[PDB]
């Protein structure tokens, strides 16, 4: 589009608009590589594209120079020594896709002419008539009229000068809910203080869903290492006692 | 502010028309008030109509009040103020009326409310004495009734459709619903009938209330606009307006005393012909006013003449009845009009009329050409006959120019009249007459020169010509076809017409327009050489100066070194001039000796050979054959003897001058020598002596030729020779001789400044023949122009030109242009010396008055009055126009004061100055142009005066009083 590197943009990206004129001599490769080496703000991928451009144009110079060497090869070798129905378908069965469904204002004392003026106009109208402007009959009248004038006659010789060079000589003289359950256990412990919380006691007067929620609450509180839960036989109530991170 | 909205750039006119329609449907009173206010402020009245004053009190007193309340700052009204903003204002005004009235034609226009008040107010204002109100109201009601005419046309079409459907139902009686449709169609037809009756009522009301009053109006533009638009209507609505009931106004208005009204009448009459034919009443009115139409063909205005010729052409399209043969010949003379559009219209009419040999003004296959070389012959034939009968011109230049664009295809068919000129066609016609031959050759000269150059001749010239691509390509291939055609035709053309001098002179102007490289491409240099031998035969067979000039010019055109053929043509040129050199030497070496006798045959041979040599030496450098020895020997024996023919001396002098100037050509070429420089100067000096002797010779054309040759010699050696960067030409420069200058002045005064038949130095010219007074007048103007050209370029003393400046009133019609231009140029060269020689001119005239009448001088005679008028136009020629504006005026005043007291009176008395009447001349130069230098000029004036001269105030010293 615009710029010394614009051709390299075309080479990297378009590559179709390139012609032989740009390929042969528009830029020196060794120049442009040292142009691009120290440039600031150079993104990695755009540098890769500029490498595409320079590699492409360098290889194109190699192909065109190979070509040049080829017509060199042709020019060096010369010397002079005087010394029915054939291909079809079976019917149309292969081809049968079928169709589907004081005052200064203007004051006029008289506004209409009388009939006397009208009758005079009808009777006589020769006062507004001319005849003709005849053209001059002869050619000499033209060569005096178009030479008629001191603006021309003082700038043309008395004798006609048929050569324009003589006219030049003439004119030469012209000038979070985790915390909620933790605090609920903090008040649950303080009511009894027997350091043993029963799971079944908390779910005495609740349904299945909130009981399961409480069970998972004890599970996740055990996960955070805030509480110690004991259960020994396969089926009994779970005994919960304060752990290290109980927060009292 | 509908006036301002319509005026100040309305985006869509139909939009505000629909806005007015919506406001009218909302309430009739407010929209009517807005429309009236729009019309009043369109009339230039700045007053504003109010609701109650519109509703209650009537329109006539409204007109009186707005006449009182016009509130002007100037007399202009919006129909005549400058242009742009107001021009588009007027266009928007007319379009607003038209669209507003036409859009309401379906339901609103039958309410019988707005049109009564609108018609009443517009009719009253059209009867109002104010020109602005009359014009604006006429235009407003005029567009109103035009729209009503359109509504009537639409109603007539609707009536035709409902009548057709009524008849269509009346064919088919089957169906009860069909009968109901029939009754609906009958009701619609009755509704359209009563609507048509209403439209006719307002039509008749507007017509008899406005148009009848205003076509008799004293304003030309109102009548012109009315007639133009009535022709527009009668073009578009010929159902009811195509009758004598409206043509009586047109017939009465055709005799108008104003050009624009008659122009609009002719436009209306053309609108009756354009673009449909035929009607019987149209032809009746055409036969009634054929005389008035041919009267308008010769009207003062060029536009009216053009429109009348176009109406005549329209009649020829339609009638071919009313026009007479004398009218036809009148238009044939109008073909020779100076004004090109009138002539071109007349020529188009002539082409339409008199060309029907095989063209029936219809389709092809028999109209352009019948496939043969014969049909178009008769068109050429009455072209030839028309040129023969048109004795108002010796040349068909204006006729061909008029017939150029109308007959473009016919005028390029050169081959047709080529066989009808040379090779006796198979048509069995008579012999091609010699007068007819010359007429056809002149026609060909005109047609092909207009084919090459497209500019019209002088008088028809414009100078504002631009070439389009189509124009230039037509020019180029036209040049190609004429070149290839006429390189073939000109050999046997000359072979048929070798002895005809004027026909050869006519035929050799075309080769100026031949592209010579086509010869290199066409390989027709052999035909070029054949024509060269043919024209060589003509040159050796003809002795006429004009045909030799034509041949020499033709050779110079074909001596174009930029083309390859230059060697090939230079062969023939060198051959022929070498023959003429040998013949000239053979004839001269026996003519110069007395012998026996010299007889008339040797004289004729010498004169003919020297004519040819001079003619071909003008345009061509032939100094390699130095015949200045023979020519100078002939000139010196003409000086010594003096008893031998004039024309030989004229040819010898001109040929020697041509040799001298051609030698002058090859010294500015950058290679000047010195020996040949002095040789050329000596030959020029000998030529100067010969020219001075010929100027002293008794023969007067020899005197004029010697004068112009001396003019050429002096301008060659003028002061401006040093302008073009030259150094070695200084030895060549030769100064004028004072005795020669006096001889030149005496010759100019005896042979130029003559306006009577008493001098007998000017040929008669009383009979209107080729030897008219105009030739002598133009020749004397040319000689005076050459003398003044020597004067203005620092060559000859211009105190001699003071005597030319003094003849500005005695020879105003003859040489006033030359005297005025010379005075202006000498003012531009040296204004101080120009004013000094101007007051010297006045002194010379005054001294001639002194000689003629004495010291009384007849101060009230026509001579003093003419001198004072010359002083007035000289004083207005000065002023603040150039450098040293008042210094030249002061010098002129000092010279006039010196001349006024130059001579002193011997008796009666000592203090009265002779030449005092020159102070009247100088008083025109004092006048009131200056003011500060007046004191200085009076101080200079009082040096020659005394107190006794101051105190006396009588008739003798009235010039002194008038000057002071």
């Amino acid at each position: 589009k615009r710029g010394p590197l614009a051709k390299i943009w075309l080479a990297a990206h378009w590559d179709k608009k390139l012609t032989k004129a740009h390929v042969f001599e528009c830029n020196l490769e060794s120049s442009v590589e040292s142009i691009i080496s120290p440039k600031v703000k150079m993104a990695l991928r755009t540098s890769g594209h500029l490498l595409l451009g320079v590699v492409r144009i360098y290889h194109r110079k190699a192909k065109y120079l190979l070509a040049d060497c080829n017509e060199a090869f042709i020019k060096i070798k010369m010397a002079f020594r005087p010394g029915i129905l054939q291909e079809n378908d079976f019917g149309d069965f292969g081809m049968d896709d079928r169709e589907i469904m004081k005052r200064k204002l203007i004051v006029d004392s008289v506004k209409e002419l009388d009939s006397k003026t009208i009758r005079a106009q009808l009777s006589d109208y020769s006062d507004i008539v001319t005849t003709l402007d005849l053209a001059p009959p002869t050619k000499k009248l033209m060569m005096w009229k178009e030479t008629g004038g001191v603006e021309k006659l003082f700038s043309l010789p008395a004798q006609p000068l048929w050569n324009n060079r003589l006219l030049k000589l003439f004119t030469r003289c012209l000038t979070k809910r985790t915390q909620q359950m933790l605090h609920g256990l903090q008040r649950a412990l303080a009511k009894t203080g027997a350091e043993s919380i029963s799971l079944l006691e908390l779910c005495r007067n609740t349904n299945r869903k909130q009981a399961a929620a409480k069970f998972y609450s004890f599970l996740v509180l055990k996960k955070q290492q805030a509480i110690e839960l004991t259960q020994e036989e396969p089926y009994s109530d779970i005994i919960a006692t304060p752990g290290p991170r109980f927060h009292i | 502010t509908l006036f301002e909205v319509v005026k100040l750039g309305k985006s869509a006119m139909q939009s505000v028309v629909d806005d007015w329609i919506e406001s009218y449907k909302q309430d009739r009173d407010i929209a009517l008030l807005d429309l009236i206010n729009f019309f009043i402020q369109c009339s230039g009245c700045r007053g504003t109509v109010r609701i109650e004053m519109f509703r209650n009190m009537q329109n006539a007193e409204i007109i009186r009040k707005m006449t009182e309340e016009f509130d002007e700052d100037s007399g202009d009204y919006p129909l005549t103020m400058p242009g742009p903003q107001w021009k588009k204002f007027r266009s928007n005004f007319c379009e607003f009326i038209g669209v507003l009235i036409r859009q309401c034609q379906y339901s609103i226009i039958y309410d019988e409310y707005m049109m009564d008040t609108v018609i009443s107010l517009l009719t009253g204002l059209s009867d109002s004495q104010v020109r602005a109100f009359r014009h604006t109201s006429t235009l407003a009601a005029m567009k109103l009734m035009t729209a009503l005419v359109n509504v009537a046309l639409n109603l007539s079409i609707h009536q035709d459709n409902t009548q057709r459907q009524y008849e269509a139902e009346r064919n088919k009686m089957i169906g009860k619903r069909a009968n109901e449709r029939l009754e609906l169609l009958l009701q619609k037809r009755k509704e359209l009938q009563e609507n048509q009756d209403e439209i006719e009522n307002m039509m008749n009301s507007i017509f008899k209330g406005i148009f009848v009053h205003r076509y008799r109006d004293a304003i030309a533009e109102i009548r012109a606009i009315c007639i133009e638009e009535i022709g527009v209507w009668m073009k578009m609505y010929s159902d009811a307006f195509l009758n004598d009931s409206y043509l009586k106004y047109v017939g009465w208005t055709l005799h108008d005393r104003q050009g624009e009204v008659r122009l609009k009448c002719l436009k209306a009459l053309q609108s009756l012909y354009t673009n449909r034919e035929l009607f019987p009443k149209l032809e009746l009115f055409t036969n009634r006013f054929k005389d008035r139409i041919v009267s308008m063909t010769l009207d003062k205005e060029y536009d009216v003449a053009v429109e009348a010729i176009r109406l005549v052409t329209l009649i020829l399209h339609g009638s071919e009845e009313a026009l007479s043969n004398e009218d036809c010949e009148n238009v044939y003379h109008l073909v020779y009009s100076a004004h090109r559009p009138v002539a071109v219209a007349a020529g188009e009419f002539l082409h339409k009329k008199l060309f029907s040999r095989h063209d029936p003004q219809a389709e092809e296959a028999l109209a352009k050409r019948r496939g043969r070389n014969s049909p178009n012959g008769n068109l050429i034939r009455m072209l030839v006959l028309f040129f023969l009968e048109s004795e108002l011109h010796e040349h068909a230049a204006y006729l061909v120019d008029s017939l150029w664009e109308s007959s473009q295809e016919l005028l390029k068919d050169w081959e047709c009249m080529t066989e009808l000129l040379l090779e006796e066609p198979v048509q069995g016609e008579e012999a091609m007459s010699d007068r007819q031959e010359s007429a056809l050759i002149e026609l060909m000269v005109c047609t092909i020169r207009q084919a090459a150059e497209a500019h019209p001749p002088v008088g028809r010239g414009t100078g504002k010509r631009v070439l389009t691509a189509k124009e230039r390509k037509t020019q180029i291939d036209d040049r190609n076809k004429l070149t290839e055609h006429f390189i073939i035709t000109l050999p046997m053309l000359l072979s048929k017409y070798s002895a005809d001098a004027e026909k050869v002179a006519n035929l050799l102007q075309i080769p100026q327009y031949f592209d010579l490289e086509i010869y290199s491409t066409g390989r027709m240099e052999k035909h070029l050489d054949a024509l060269l031998k043919q024209i060589k035969f003509v040159v050796e067979k003809h002795v006429e100066s004009d045909v030799l000039e034509a041949c020499s010019k033709t050779y110079s055109i074909l001596c174009s070194e930029e083309y390859t053929i230059q060697n090939r043509v230079d062969i023939a040129r060198s051959q022929l001039i070498d023959e003429f050199v040998d013949r000239f030497n053979h004839s001269v070496e026996d003519l110069l000796q007395e012998g026996e006798e010299a007889d008339d045959d040797d004289i004729y041979n010498v004169l003919s050979t020297l004519k040819r040599l001079t003619s071909f030496h003008n345009a061509h450098d032939l100094t390699k054959w130095d015949l200045f020895g023979n020519c100078y020997r002939l000139l010196k024996t003409g000086i010594e003897h003096g008893a031998m023919p004039e024309q030989i001396v004229v040819q010898a002098l001109q040929c020697s001058h041509y040799s001298i100037l051609w030698q002058l050509v090859k010294i500015t070429d950058g290679s000047p020598s010195k020996e040949d420089l002095l040789v050329l100067r000596k030959t020029v000096k000998s030529f100067l002596a010969v020219c001075q002797q010929c100027l002293s010779n008794v023969n007067t054309p020899v005197k004029e030729q010697a004068f112009m040759l001396l003019c050429d010699l002096l301008m060659i050696f003028s002061h401006q020779l040093m302008t073009g960067g030259r150094e070695g030409l200084q030895p060549l420069v030769f100064n004028p001789d004072t005795g020669l200058q006096s001889e030149l002045l005496s010759f100019v005064m005896d042979h130029v400044f003559i306006d009577q038949d008493e001098e007998n130095q000017s040929m008669e010219g009383d009979e209107e023949d080729e030897a008219n007074k105009i030739e002598a007048l133009h020749k004397r103007r040319n000689l005076l122009a050459a003398f003044s050209k020597l004067i203005i370029y620092d060559i000859v003393d211009m105190h001699a030109a003071a005597d030319i400046f003094k003849h500005y009133m005695k020879y105003y019609n003859d040489y006033g242009d030359i005297i005025k231009e010379t005075l202006s140029k000498t003012r531009q060269i040296d204004k101080i010396q120009c004013a000094k020689t101007l007051i010297l001119s006045l002194q010379q005239l005054f001294n001639e008055l002194v000689q003629e009448q004495g010291p009384n001088l007849d101060r009230t005679s026509a001579h003093v009055s003419g001198i004072k008028e010359l002083a007035r136009r000289f004083a207005l020629t000065f002023g603040l126009d150039q450098i040293k504006t008042r210094e030249a005026v002061a010098t002129l005043h000092k010279d006039g004061i010196e001349f006024a007291f130059k001579y002193q009176n011997q008796k009666g008395q000592e203090y009265p100055p002779p030449n005092l009447a020159f102070l009247e001349v100088l008083s025109e130069f004092s006048s009131k142009l200056l003011r500060q230098d007046k004191k200085t000029v009076h101080s200079y004036l009082e040096k020659f005066l005394t107190e006794q001269m101051m105190e006396r105030r009588e008739d003798v010293w009235l010039p002194l009083i008038s000057y002071r």
